[PDB]
This record gives C-alpha cells, structure tokens and sequence, in this order.
C-alpha cells in the first residue's frame, strides 16, 4: 500500500485518510532539472558553460478516487479541489521514503471519470525550491528518529553526528547531497555564547568569518542566512562579512579567538 | 514651506532673481551643493552628511540582486589644467600671461598614475 502525507498550516493530513474514497496508487518524482548556459565562440568548435543551476522539478502521485454516489463523486471533487489548491506552499511526503519531505505549490490536475462513481486522477506538485529536504533540522530530534538512509547506512542509528559543541576544534556532519551555501538561499543557523573576539575558520572549505569586538558569555551571537545578530541586533558593521558554508559530508570546524565557547548549528539537509 | 538641515558655504552670485522658485531651486542646489527632499509641499535642502544615513541592509550577489552592470568612461580624463584669473586693464599693452594677475597650472596628484593630460584652458574674469 501508499499514502502521502501532507503537512499545511502546521497539521499533518493523510491523503488516504481525509478523504475515504481517495486511496494513492503510485507516487515517483521528476529527475533534477539541470538549466545551463551556453555561449559559442566563432572559429572554435563546441561551447562554453555557464554555472549551472536546478529548475523546479515535479512530484507526481496517481491515485483514484471512488465514490459512494454522483453525489458524493460531486463532494469529492470539490473537497479534494478546495484542500488541495492553497495559496502558500506546503511540505509533502510519502511512507516509501518517509525521511524526506519536498515543499511543494500544486498545479493543474483533471480528473479522468471512467464511471458514474469512479475517477483516475494524477496529482503533481511544484517542487520550487529545485530540491528536497529533511523532515527537520539538524538540531530537530525528528530528522534522526523517522528514517534517513545515505549509501546503504542509515543515519537515524550514527551516534557520532552532533551539532552542539563546547571545544575549539571540531567537525560538523552535513548529510546532504550538495553543499549548504547562504548565498543560494539556503537556511543555515548558527548560534554562539563565548567571552573574548570569536573567529571562525571552516577549514574543508577555507572560510572564515570574524566579529571585532569583545563578546561575554551572555551575549548570543547568531549567524542566520547572510545577517549576524548579537542580541537579536544587525552587528554587520563590526564585522569581515563573512559567509559560513558547509560542504559535503564532513567540515572541520576551528574556534579562535574565545573560551568558554559554545556553539550550534541549526539546519536542514539538501536532497538533490 | 522649506527647511533646511546642514552647513552649506556662502556663494557670489549676479543679479539674483527674475526667475521661478524651481530654476531658483535648482541653483540652489548646483551651486551650495544640497540636496532636495519633500514632504508634499515642504521642501527640505540637506547636505551630504545628514542626507544618507548608514544602515544594516546589503546587496549580495546570488543571494537579491540578478544583473549588476557598471559603465566606466575616461573620455575626460584630465590631470592638468591651465587657469588665468582677471585681465589687467594695460592688456593691450602687455603680452603673455602678464595680461592676467592671476595665472596658474593645476596638476592632480593622479598624474602619477596616468601621465600628464592636459585640457583646453578654462578663464575665470571675477
């Protein structure tokens, strides 16, 4: 069996289970939309590349409905439209791989009816953001509880990936498929309590982001998308700028600069 | 109604008026160097260190902006210029700069990145 699970407004449906006759036969996804830019240069052969990037892709669900009565077909119908077609985004995902869910917009579906009470349908989601994503953060104890598998291990039974750290050196753990970058839209969190100038070195990929003033221990500095915040206040003038990205599987991570330093990240993973 | 917030030098001017208030304006504005903002029909004239103010918004590539272009031209690249003042009254008389009390070569410092280009005289007779 199959179902899909869609979770809007901060409730989690079953589409099997709010509408009775509705019951979800196959579910399968689009393959990465990779867009690229191609520029020719007379007298040479072939093109030269652009960076590339991931358009929006499609999750497509068939399914069937089957009605009591033209009534209730009729009913249906309208339900399945006024629940389906809202005005913000929402996450979907479904018990073949229940660890991974994709915010997704709906589009335009049309129901087949075969019979007086029966009707195939296909529904397929916008999924806008060009990827998939975990069912939670990395701080959140729900993305290591349900269901994560990476090259035949699975991740929600390693003891070794921890996201609060108390040292001066250490090494973050992301899972994704691809590189977390701010600059790219992504969410990336990272929240620190120390005394003294912090400075932050990411190592694997050669960053390094620095504040130059004094920090106490009561003082949170938070460094969410592109803006660090001391005390919920933009700082970004007593700063490098600096961006902290973290690359595929393992960064090591060096403090300098503080004591006392505690530190943690807060993110999703990236699914291609 | 206007306001005014900031400091702004003196300037000598000839024969001020016989104009509307927008050309008066916009003198205003060529010649003390401010800059006009209204509120509706309240003009107020600031300076540039109390027009912009500094603040905690960016522009980050890939992150807000799309296209960013930049357009440069070095079509008046001048770091010399030649300057002559009033004219004497024995004009005719005399010959040369003698003909100007004030006569004066003006070389920028950015000559030394870009060698010596001078431009056609300009003559101030105030």
């Amino acid at each position: 069996m199959s179902d899909l699970f869609l979770e809007l407004n901060g409730k989690v449906h079953s589409l099997s289970e709010t509408f009775p006759g509705l019951s979800v036969q196959e579910v399968s996804r689009q393959s990465p939309q990779l867009s690229m830019e191609t520029a020719e240069i007379a007298g040479t052969d072939g093109v030269i590349p652009g960076m590339t990037q991931f358009k929006p892709f499609i999750f497509s669900a068939k399914c069937n409905l089957q009605a009591l009565d033209i009534p209730d077909y009729h009913l249906a119908v309208r339900e399945i439209y006024e629940f389906l077609f809202q005005r913000d985004s929402y996450y979907i995902w479904s018990d073949q791989m229940p660890g991974i869910r994709y915010e997704v917009h709906p589009k335009p579906v049309d129901f087949s009816r075969e019979s007086d009470r029966v009707g195939l349908l296909t529904i397929e989601f916008d999924v806008f953001k060009g990827y998939a994503e975990s069912r939670g953060t990395s701080l959140d104890p729900m993305t290591f509880e349900v269901d994560l598998w990476q090259m035949g291990m699975n991740l929600s039974n390693r003891d070794d990936l921890f996201y609060v750290f108390r040292e001066n050196t250490f090494r973050v753990y992301n899972a994704g498929s691809d590189r977390v970058n701010p600059l790219m839209r992504h969410e990336l969190d990272i929240a620190m309590t120390a005394n003294g100038t912090p400075t932050i070195h990411n190592l694997t990929t050669g960053e390094s982001f620095e504040y130059r003033k004094e920090l106490q221990k009561t003082d949170v500095l938070l460094l969410n998308n592109i803006y660090p915040l001391v005390n919920n206040r933009r700082v970004g003038k007593d700063t490098n700028h600096g961006i902290i990205t973290l690359e595929k599987g393992w960064n090591d991570f060096e403090i300098k600069g503080v004591t006392d330093v505690t530190i943690a990240f807060n993110f999703p993973f990236i699914y291609r | 109604s206007y306001e005014i917030q900031g400091s702004f030098p003196l300037v000598e001017l000839e024969d001020l008026g016989n104009k509307n208030g927008l050309e008066l304006v916009n003198l205003c504005l060529e010649e003390f160097g401010a800059i006009l903002f209204a509120d509706n029909k309240k003009l107020y004239f600031y300076d540039e260190k109390s027009w912009y103010v500094r603040t905690e918004k960016q522009f980050r590539y890939l992150y807000n902006t799309e296209e960013v272009s930049v357009d440069t031209n070095t079509d008046n690249l001048k770091t010399e210029i030649k300057c002559y003042g009033k004219q004497k009254e024995n004009a005719d008389k005399l010959t040369g700069d003698n003909k100007y009390m004030a006569v004066v070569t003006y070389t920028s410092p950015n000559e030394a990145i870009y060698g010596k280009r001078m431009a056609n005289a300009k003559s101030d007779d105030k």
